[PDB]
């Protein structure tokens, strides 16, 4: 849920 | 004895890319944020949201980027700024020296853990007395009327308040707050961390750059470093009564755009 937005926007 | 030297220099650099880096990820810096609670801006006047009337007019008149409950419309509306709030900040970590470098997967927990407490610190950077900015400055909701929501909803900002009004007392402005962000990221104490020497590494340097910045910046304050470490103590608990309130009206109440694709 956070992981998803932190993954994402670290990419 | 200080001293102008090459190590010194590279703290300063360091210090002034953060600072650069923190400007672009964050719009609204606590300088502007000052300006906007203190009336020493040009910029449009906040509406002020102080009772239940001026709520109902606040909600036509601010704009944000249902549900017939004011107090869930209300708390909902601080969880998607908070969701965008993670963009911003794992945006800002990618900008640390050395913190691309680091395992992917220990990158994702020391943000999954840190950005609570840097989002109460930033807070703090909206905050004064009175209460609270909101949709960017638009708005300025206050203490007293968020205090009013029913429970659980009533309690949700309290916390933030009493560790805004004892953090603001410091006087920290956006080259401090830059640099305090980056140590808190830098955590080689978060659980499920794989390769800890390379994180406590980078968070030396920033802690020696920080106590540098602090030294330069504030000297009427001889330990004022000392006194910021204290506030990541008091930040981690903060962090357990939130997390743990989120709990309670998660399973005791009945999803931002971003969240469902
Ligand atoms: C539409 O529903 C409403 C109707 C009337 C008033 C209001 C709402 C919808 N509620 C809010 O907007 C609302 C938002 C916040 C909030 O959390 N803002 C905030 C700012 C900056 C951040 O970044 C960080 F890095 F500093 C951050 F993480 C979070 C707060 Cl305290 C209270 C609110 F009532």
């Amino acid at each position: 849920g956070l992981e998803a937005i932190i993954r994402k926007a670290l990419m | 004895h200080m001293q102008l030297n090459p190590e010194s220099a590279d703290l300063r650099a360091l210090a002034k890319h953060l600072y650069d880096s923190y400007i672009k990820s964050f719009p609204l810096t606590k300088a502007k944020a000052r300006a906007i609670l203190t009336g020493k801006t040009t910029d449009k006047s906040p509406f002020v949201i102080y009772d239940m009337n001026s709520l109902m007019m606040g909600e036509d008149k601010i704009k944000f980027k249902q549900s017939k409950e004011v107090a869930i419309r209300i708390f909902q509306g601080a969880q998607f700024r908070s969701v965008e709030a993670v963009q911003e900040i794992t945006e800002y970590a990618k900008s640390i020296p050395g913190f691309v470098n680091l395992d992917l997967n220990d990158q994702v927990t020391l943000l999954k853990y840190g950005v609570h407490e840097i989002i109460y610190t930033m807070l703090a950077s909206l905050m004064n007395k009175d209460g609270v900015l909101i949709s960017e400055g638009q708005g300025f909701m206050t203490r007293e009327f968020l205090k009013s929501l029913r429970k659980p909803f009533g309690d949700f900002m309290e916390p933030k308040f009493e560790f805004a009004v004892k953090f603001n007392a410091l006087e920290l402005d956006d080259s401090d707050l830059a640099i305090f962000i980056a140590v808190i990221i830098l955590s080689g104490d978060r659980p499920g961390l794989l390769n800890v020497k390379p994180i406590e590494d980078i968070q030396d340097n920033l802690l020696q750059a920080l106590e540098l910045q602090l030294k330069l910046n504030h000297p009427e304050s001889s330990q004022l470093f000392a006194k910021l470490l204290q506030k990541m103590t008091d930040l981690r608990q903060i962090v357990t009564e939130h997390v743990q309130l989120l709990q309670v009206i998660k399973k005791t109440e009945t999803l931002h755009p971003l969240l469902q694709e």
